[PDB]
């Protein structure tokens, strides 16, 4: 069944599961042809496959060559996503394979279902939550590795850095979704908050800055303010 | 012309024969149905006046034996039976025919409806879908479920239609996932037509039988099966030209024969809107599209 606010804590139990987001798989800049018509030029994309309990991120980079000479790319993108997620599962040891895959957009259900026919016991679930994973390309190190790729490539990250040494998965996921919601609603402001003062750094092996617990509270507050603001600036409230 | 005689009619019942029907009163002197066209399967069916629950009936072919009906007061229904004494049956039939205690199968000469609804339906294929090999005829009723419905409970009383499932390994070639899901031609032509049904006539026979069980008994699983068999053809980019033309004729007469007051339950919006207006064959069903639009434009 569908994943929502009611069953939100199921994300952090001990059954292995993955979120799959396909927003950033097929990415285009739309431009004008010399004849004044409109054309798209693809740029590199990525599948965002995330274990919400552990933070392990399987970032499958989607190189623009995969679209060469293909038609109906937005439809292909969903099937390519499902082919790549199925290949990732088959690559994992049995004891690491997920018991559920939650897709962030319902149009991935039938593509993923058909590719996972060999895995009748892996449940493919939609969700009622409006998760901000599209904003993953606002994380500088993820964007950088996608755009630099010259061939198809899988890159592994922990999207929680070292947070789980100090906080629970539930709290880590909440922080992640707050950060990404903020980058999605006003990327410029969000990045200013993060990269604020010159005594705070990002470790070479991390994605986010090395905030103390107290600074994270301050940061998280600032991100909440931004999100409500933009919600006023948008709606005039 | 052949005859399906009755010992008596002890309970008030509406009796159907193919697309015809008449009301028989409790203990009215009814003794059967005569002038039944040879060469086609037929279905005699029943709806009791007191319990409109359970429409039930019998598929039969007068070429395969002499069949007669006696009400069973223990099991509470009109049963079909097979007489083995050919002279008893003929003396009995003739006797009743002289007392004019039979209704005449009321076929208008111009009328090809029944032929067109049963063109590809054979008793031999019915008896494989409805397994009861000690009888030449086949019982079907409102409540019987299909093999496929059971997989998702009494196997002896099941409709063994061919299982169709668009998200299944049988339907999707490893490595052609997207290709086969968006264009079912592989599954139609290789798996089902070449592999399972052997030819399109047998495919059309099962499609027509499923429709008729949906129409005459309100059998839900049969309606599911009819729509699935239509959708598999409509969602295939590559269909023999002869099948497409005949499918149009088939569906035309099915929609033409459907009671106007039943389109709400027996017609699946999504299948028909996909089939007539989006699928590969959206433009290959002119006669069916025409009568669907002049007769059920609400559904669409
Ligand atoms: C009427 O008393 C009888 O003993 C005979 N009846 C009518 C039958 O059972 C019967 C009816 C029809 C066909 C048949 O082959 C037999």
């Amino acid at each position: 069944g569908a994943m929502n606010s009611s069953n939100y804590a199921e994300l952090f139990n001990n059954d292995i599961k993955l979120f799959v987001d396909d927003t950033n798989v097929y990415r285009v800049t739309v431009h004008k042809t010399f004849e004044g018509n409109v054309a798209t030029k693809a740029i590199n994309g990525c599948i965002f496959t995330l274990n919400p309990k552990t933070g392990h991120l399987f970032l499958k980079i989607i190189h623009t060559s995969v679209w060469a000479g293909q038609k109906r790319l937005s439809q292909l993108a969903k099937w390519k996503t499902a082919e790549e997620v199925s290949a990732l599962v088959r690559s994992l040891p049995k004891e690491e394979q997920p018991k559920q895959i939650i897709v962030t957009r319902k149009a991935m259900l039938d593509p993923l279902e058909v590719h996972m026919l060999d895995f009748p016991n892996i449940a493919i679930r939609p969700t009622e939550l409006r998760l901000p994973f599209s904003a993953a390309m606002s994380i500088d190190k993820l964007s950088d590795v996608v755009m630099k790729a010259t061939e198809p490539q899988m890159v592994l990250f922990n999207i929680y850095d070292d947070w789980l040494d100090r906080i629970s998965s539930y709290t880590a996921f909440s922080r992640l979704t707050l950060l990404l919601r903020a980058l999605k609603t006003n990327e410029e402001s969000a990045k200013m908050i993060l990269l604020s003062d010159p005594t705070i750094t990002i470790k070479s092996y991390h994605l986010w800055p090395s905030f103390t617990d107290e600074q994270w509270i301050t940061i998280e507050s600032q991100m909440r303010d931004l999100i409500l603001t933009e919600y006023g600036r948008k709606y005039n409230v | 012309m052949n005859t399906v005689p009755f010992t008596s009619a002890p309970i008030e019942v509406t009796i159907g024969i193919d697309q015809y029907s008449f009301n028989v009163k409790e203990n009215q002197p009814f003794h059967g149905i005569k002038d039944i066209p040879i060469g086609h399967v037929h279905v005699i069916h029943f709806q009791h006046a007191d319990n409109s629950s359970m429409r039930y009936g019998y598929w039969f072919d007068c070429r395969m034996g002499n069949f007669y009906i006696q009400y069973d007061p223990k099991d509470g229904l009109y049963k079909m039976m097979e007489e083995r004494d050919g002279a008893k049956f003929e003396n009995i039939v003739h006797n009743f025919k002289e007392r004019q205690m039979m209704v005449s199968y009321p076929k208008i000469d111009e009328d090809d409806t029944w032929y067109n609804l049963t063109e590809f339906v054979q008793m031999d294929k019915i008896r494989k879908i409805v397994r009861k090999d000690e009888n030449q005829f086949s019982y079907v009723d409102s409540s019987m479920t299909t093999v496929q419905e059971n997989e998702l409970s009494d196997p002896a009383h099941s409709l063994n239609y061919t299982v169709i499932n668009f998200k299944s390994r049988e339907a999707i070639r490893p490595g052609h996932e997207m290709e086969d899901f968006l264009d079912k031609s592989y599954y139609l032509n290789t798996v089902m037509l070449q592999g399972i049904f052997k030819n399109s006539s047998n495919y059309f026979g099962e499609l027509q039988f499923a429709f008729l069980n949906a129409m005459f008994f309100g059998n839900y699983g049969s309606s599911l099966q009819w729509h699935a068999m239509i959708e598999l053809i409509c969602s295939s980019a590559t269909v023999p030209k002869h099948m497409l033309d005949k499918l149009d004729e088939i569906l035309y007469y099915q929609i033409k024969t459907l009671p106007e007051q039943y389109s709400d339950i027996l017609l699946n919006e999504r299948v028909w809107n996909i089939c007539l207006y989006s699928s590969f064959q959206k433009n290959s069903l002119h006669n069916t599209e025409k009568i669907m639009e002049n007769k059920y434009p609400e559904l669409l």
